[PDB]
């Protein structure tokens, strides 16, 4: 629904289209095999 | 008048029946219906299409 910039992404909201929109960029800011949730399950 | 169904190739004959097909007293219209605009926020053409889609 709204543009989400990579700069502003926090690990304490963020939906499975919003993740999705952003992806690659997420990914390489997490380590490998590390499982964190979105939001809505 | 009288239609008749597959196996006669749809003859449409004289004939009687009692089950008659009616198109019923006040039909109706089935028209598409018009709905509201969509407001997208203000941007540039590219932004515009990245809120549409």
């Amino acid at each position: 629904a709204e543009p989400v910039y990579p700069d502003q992404l926090r690990l304490f909201p963020v939906n499975r289209e919003e993740a999705q929109s952003v992806k690659s960029n997420i990914v390489g800011m997490m380590g490998q095999w590390q499982i964190s949730g979105l939001a809505n399950g | 008048w009288v239609i008749m169904g597959p196996g006669y190739n749809g003859e449409i004959k004289p004939g009687t029946a009692s089950n008659t097909w009616c198109y019923p007293t006040n039909p109706v219209t089935g028209e598409i219906p018009t709905l509201s605009a969509l407001d997208i926020p203000d941007g540039d053409e590219v932004d515009v299409q990245w809120r549409l889609v």
